[PDB]
DNA sequence: TCTACCGATAAGCACAACTACCTCTCC
RNA sequence: CGAGAGGUA
DNA sequence: TTGTGCTTATCGGTAGA
């Protein structure tokens, strides 16, 4: 309903094979917006630490 | 603008960690050191003396961002 | 207690054998509690740095996976970037490729 | 031999086709009698990898190889879409005609996929609607017309089935014949991935990723195209993601969700009111072997260091408490203030606490600023 | 084809020297100086020696990797593209029976094959080989112009090796 | 856009700045300096402003591309039959008469004493 | 080859027993003994469901 | 005897509430598409800095603590069961028709 | 006068039934 | 390497 | 041993032209 695809989190929830097959058939694009998706690919979640950048100069 | 003008705990911790990492890599300290040997103590002194030259860029949900400074923000 | 020890043959993770070196499982509940606390550097170290650190090469002109790295889809390209992902991600990508799913990876830098 | 470093984002999903399969495979071998376990398998009994440098199963990844067939086979994932499309379009008119008018005596036919009920093959079978057949029987028509199945071209791959004159199985070659003449716009709407329909190759998992007998069975060149699809479907279901212990959701939990880390310890905890609330008693025997990383390269654990203590299960965020390490003359046991047992919800009767030792300086800095005991003085559940 | 084409870089700076805000440009210039000195190679661009004009510098992004901060800086420099159809001069270094050496500076090594010059015969009666059959004496130190051919490159060294041909007019020293 | 003259002048500035504060805390490269010293001694000019203006003057009044003008300045031909034999792109054309080209070569020889 | 003791294997050799079956497969058994003095974290129980670990 | 229900409830609630955070604008956003959930946090005591806190995660942790502590209560369909009542309250979409 | 979708109800089939550990004993 | 039974929080 | 979905599918079951 929200038009926000997230195959990785849905697969991690339950039934990963069916979710992956549906995502491949639909050809959806996952932007890794979720925190668990970022953690599974070595990225910061972005809630407490990760939503700001420290620039020296 | 449109900012609370307060430095959060997460930003403070990240700044302290970055400064401690820089100090541990043989970096000169802007603030004078007297009887201090731990990088965390030096970072705390620099943060309390608001003389650390770091800039904070806060990302907004709409896509835009606002750039601040350590001296511009206040601590508590 | 464990400092350094053997890794599991399937996934590059510490073995659950106290006799050899031991290994403590960092479960989902601890990760959720750490997210609630807001410590991201600790969570990044417990899942990628000290758990399984691997590398992956992705072509930039196309969206494929390159094995120095070489891309057989196109000519020998001088623009190939390296991303740092856990070995679990590579294992999942290999599993998806084996079952008949091809993934496209895009790099911002 | 240097490459830049970049971030990863916007992961895409698509079904594998022939182009990507034939372009990603390096030194693919389709010889039935040759396993070719020298350029794609790391744990193979050989000296080094022929496609990369010598390593100890830590610098060489798992190279892929795809076997090559001699013809084209429709992807099993699209069989349902093809069966649905064939049901709507009449197989003798190629429109949205003897099969279109009810006055010609030709009963309506339905296309469906049979699963292990008739010949243990997931194929497309044409079945005559029994309701229409019963109406014809009331009119004296006991058998179907001999030219009822004239729309199916003769195929040499057909064999002895003898199921029934009303039910016939469609070979892979006959499906393409039925698809010929159909408008491209109609076919594209039913099946989006038109390019991935042709499956002429199948990748083989490397020895490093560990399924081999079935792969060696499908590499042999032989006829009976109705069996190749079944073999491909059977070998695809042997993936770890498919449900049947390390399979399906359990595989995800054990690999990506739950992980094991280094620089950790687990011992039994007892009571010691002499220590402070924010201090944890670590024995000298264990702390001496536990090594930490400090910038001057591994020094032993000592006083002042912070460890992340936790008691399973972590039912709330207060189970993670950062405490300062204090060396005690005891051994094989840890001690803490008995008042601090409330956040852990644990007694002293055999309860074991496992802790985590940060290595990077930034993780240590953020550990005692957010996860320390003095920062958790206010309970977040009720404010008390 | 020595067009000064600008090229940005992503040179990183160690945290060992991060001070002197009034004269921090000294650390910036020495950081980019060691950036292209460590590489000192190219595939199809050429070579660079000095960062004459610094166009613009960007915001320094940091990373949690041993205290390193990058610096996106774009500037223009001197280069040279070996385009086909150019008469370039060169100085001979030595002579042998095959693969005559020709150096257009120490930036590249150019080899001359047998099927590049006109009909000549080897002279083994002296120490250095001579090609004075067509009334032209070539020795070490004399500048000889020739037509540049397609250039090749290696994997590690990536040297700008090419082929030298004297098929054009005005051959020999001038 | 440096052929011989302004490429040599910028190297003089490098030599002028090298004598001052030669001690460097970081590493140095001797290959790059060797490439500049052993390549700039091929052909030199007298004056920068007058030479560049006389080279770019035919580029304005006559139609020559940037690539063709760069390769003819490095070769520095002294006749009309030499240029017609070097560049194959200048063969079979009538856009420019050879007599103005001969005058251009005279100007090039005049500026070089 | 030989069998080596692991990280948590120690004791004093008590007896060595050698035996074989009718198939000719030889067997070897080595017993290691050690006195377990009550440590600080040992668990003790009562006759009425009172279980707890040593504290001090 | 009855301990899988609190764990399943906690996992399914965490999978819903872990992506909720508060932004710098004062609104409570979501990780997927910056979806807006609440315009303003309640904050009966508004002297706080919650511009970067994970409110959903701590709410899920509190509800999990409430569910696990209910195990001491009698889990009975005949008399009463606070854990089962909480599970039924938290599960509304399933109960249809 | 003879269907074309729509609805109620078996039915057969799936996924799922908590965490972190330690042991023995066949393979 | 897995599988089967017991136990600890 | 149940708890929810999920897809057939299977008979009617109404209008409806
Ligand atoms: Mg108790
Ligand atoms: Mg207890
Ligand atoms: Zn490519
Ligand atoms: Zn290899």
């Amino acid at each position: 309903v929200e038009s926000t695809p997230a195959p990785f989190t849905q697969a991690c929830f339950s039934s990963p094979s069916q979710c992956f097959l549906k995502a491949a058939k639909e050809g959806v694009r996952d932007d890794l917006q979720g925190s668990i998706d970022a953690l599974a690919w070595g990225k910061v979640p972005g809630f407490g630490t990760g939503d700001q950048f420290e620039i020296i100069i | 603008r449109k900012t609370s003008k307060f430095m959060t705990k997460y930003e403070r911790a990240r700044i302290l960690g970055t400064r401690a990492l820089q100090i541990s890599m043989n970096a000169p300290v802007m603030v004078e050191l007297e009887g201090e040997t731990d990088p965390l103590e030096i970072a705390m002194k620099e943060l309390r003396q608001r003389k650390i030259p770091f800039t904070i860029r806060r990302y907004l949900p709409d896509g835009s961002f606002e750039e601040w400074g350590v001296d511009e923000l206040i601590v508590e | 207690f464990r400092n350094t020890g053997p890794v599991h043959p399937l996934t590059r993770q510490p073995v659950a054998d106290r006799k050899r070196f031991g290994g403590i499982k960092f479960g989902e509940m601890e990760r959720d509690c750490l997210i609630a606390h807001g410590a991201s550097a600790n969570l990044h170290e417990r899942l990628f740095t000290l758990s399984d650190s691997s590398q992956m090469h992705i072509c930039r002109k196309c969206k494929t996976y390159a094995n120095g790295p070489y891309c057989r889809v196109c000519v020998s390209s001088d623009h190939v970037v390296r991303v740092y992902v856990p070995y679990g991600a590579k294992l999942l990508c290999q599993e998806l490729f084996s079952m008949g799913i091809t993934l496209n990876f895009d790099t911002k830098l | 031999l240097q490459v830049p470093v970049g971030t990863l984002t916007s992961i895409g999903f698509s079904i594998s086709n022939n182009n990507d399969r034939d372009k990603m495979s390096v030194l693919e071998v389709e010889a039935p009698n040759q396993v070719t376990d020298s350029r794609l398998g790391l744990p193979n009994p050989d000296s080094v990898c022929r496609t990369c440098g010598s390593k100890d199963r830590k610098v060489c990844e798992g190279h892929f190889g795809v076997i090559n067939f001699a013809y084209s086979i429709i992807n099993p994932y699209f069989l349902k879409e093809v069966a649905a499309l064939l049901n709507k379009i009449c197989p003798g008119c190629k429109y949205i005609c003897r099969y279109c008018t009810l006055n010609t005596g030709y009963p309506l036919m339905k296309f469906r996929v049979t699963t292990k009920e008739v010949f243990r093959r997931s194929g497309i079978v044409v079945e005559v609607n029994e309701e229409s057949l019963m109406k014809l029987k009331k009119r004296g028509v006991l058998t179907l017309p001999p030219d009822y199945w004239s729309f199916l071209p003769q195929d040499s791959n057909i064999d002895e089935s003898c199921l029934k004159p009303t039910r016939r199985i469609i070979t892979h070659a006959q499906v393409y014949a039925l698809l010929l003449g159909i408008d491209q716009r109609l076919i594209k709407k039913d099946i989006p991935m038109f390019n991935s329909l042709g499956l002429t190759s199948f990748p083989v998992t490397p020895n490093g990723y560990r399924r081999t007998r079935i792969y060696k069975k499908l590499v042999g060149f032989e006829g009976n195209t109705l069996e190749l699809s079944s073999r491909v479907m059977e070998c695809m279901q042997y993936s770890r993601l498919f449900s049947e212990k390390l399979c399906g959701l359990r595989f995800m939990k054990d690999v990506l969700l739950g992980k094991r880390s280094d620089h950790t310890f687990r011992t039994v905890v007892v009571g010691d009111p002499s220590l402070k609330l924010n201090e944890i008693g670590i024995p000298e025997s264990i702390a001496k072997r536990l090594q930490v990383s400090e910038h001057l390269i591994f020094r032993s654990l000592m006083d002042g260091d912070t460890v992340l203590m936790n008691r399973p299960p972590s039912i709330h965020q207060h189970s993670l408490i950062a405490m300062t390490v204090r060396i005690l003359p005891t051994t094989s046991v840890v001690s803490l203030n008995p008042i601090c047992c409330l956040p852990f919800r644990g007694d002293f009767d055999g309860d074991c606490l496992h802790g985590y030792v940060p290595q990077s300086i930034q993780a240590k800095v953020e550990l005692d600023e957010l996860v320390a005991l003095d920062k958790q003085l206010i309970n977040r559940q009720n404010g008390r | 084809m020595f067009i000064k084409v600008k090229l940005p870089w992503d040179v990183t700076i160690p945290a060992e020297d991060m001070d002197t805000g009034l004269m921090l440009q000294r650390a910036i210039v020495i950081r980019l100086l060691e950036a292209f000195s460590k590489e000192k190679a190219t595939k199809d661009l050429g070579y660079l020696i000095t960062p004459t004009i610094l166009e613009n510098i960007g915001e320094g992004k940091i990373k949690e990797q041993t205290g390193e901060i990058q610096f996106p800086v774009v500037f223009n420099g001197i280069c040279f593209k070996m385009f086909k159809g150019e008469i370039v001069h060169g100085v001979v270094h030595k002579v042998h029976k095959t693969g005559v050496f020709l150096k257009s500076g120490p930036y590249e090594i150019i080899y001359l094959s047998h099927m590049k010059m006109p009909g000549y015969e080897f002279i083994p009666g002296e120490n250095p080989f001579f090609m004075n059959q067509y009334m032209s004496r070539i020795q070490i130190g004399a500048r000889v112009r020739f037509v540049v051919l397609d250039t090749e490159w290696r994997e590690a060294e990536k040297d700008f090796m090419a082929l030298a041909s004297i098929d054009g007019d005005n051959l020999g020293p001038f | 856009c440096m052929m011989d003259c302004e490429a040599f002048q910028i190297l003089d500035g490098i030599k002028g700045q090298l004598v001052g504060l030669s001690e460097d805390p970081s590493i140095k490269i001797p290959v790059s300096y060797d490439r500049a010293l052993a390549y700039v001694e091929s052909c030199v000019h007298y004056t920068n402003p007058q030479s560049v203006r006389k080279v770019l003057e035919p580029l304005k009044t006559y139609g020559i591309s940037d690539g063709e003008m760069c390769v003819i300045a490095n070769a520095s031909s002294e006749s009309v039959d030499e240029v017609l034999a070097f560049i194959p792109s200048l063969k079979t054309k009538k856009e420019v008469i050879n007599q103005p080209l001969q005058d251009a070569l005279e100007e090039l020889s005049k500026l070089k004493k | 080859h030989s069998i080596k003791l692991k990280h948590t294997e120690r004791g004093i050799v008590q007896k060595v027993v050698l035996s074989s079956n009718d198939e000719g497969k030889n067997f070897a058994a080595v017993s290691l003994r050690q006195v377990r003095s009550p440590c600080l974290g040992d668990k003790f129980s009562s006759m009425h469901g009172q279980k707890g670990v040593l504290g001090y | 005897g009855n301990a899988d229900l609190p764990g399943t409830l906690s996992r399914r609630l965490m999978f819903f509430m872990r992506d909720i955070y508060a932004a710098y604008d004062g609104t409570v956003r979501n990780s997927f598409g910056n979806q807006l959930v609440q315009f303003t946090y309640e904050t009966d005591g508004p002297v706080e800095d919650i511009t970067g806190e994970a409110l959903g995660s701590l709410s899920a942790c509190a509800l999990s603590e409430a569910a696990y502590s209910a195990l001491d209560q009698p889990i009975s369909l005949l008399e009463t069961s606070p854990l089962l009542n909480l599970k039924n309250v938290l599960e509304c979409g399933s109960k249809k028709g």
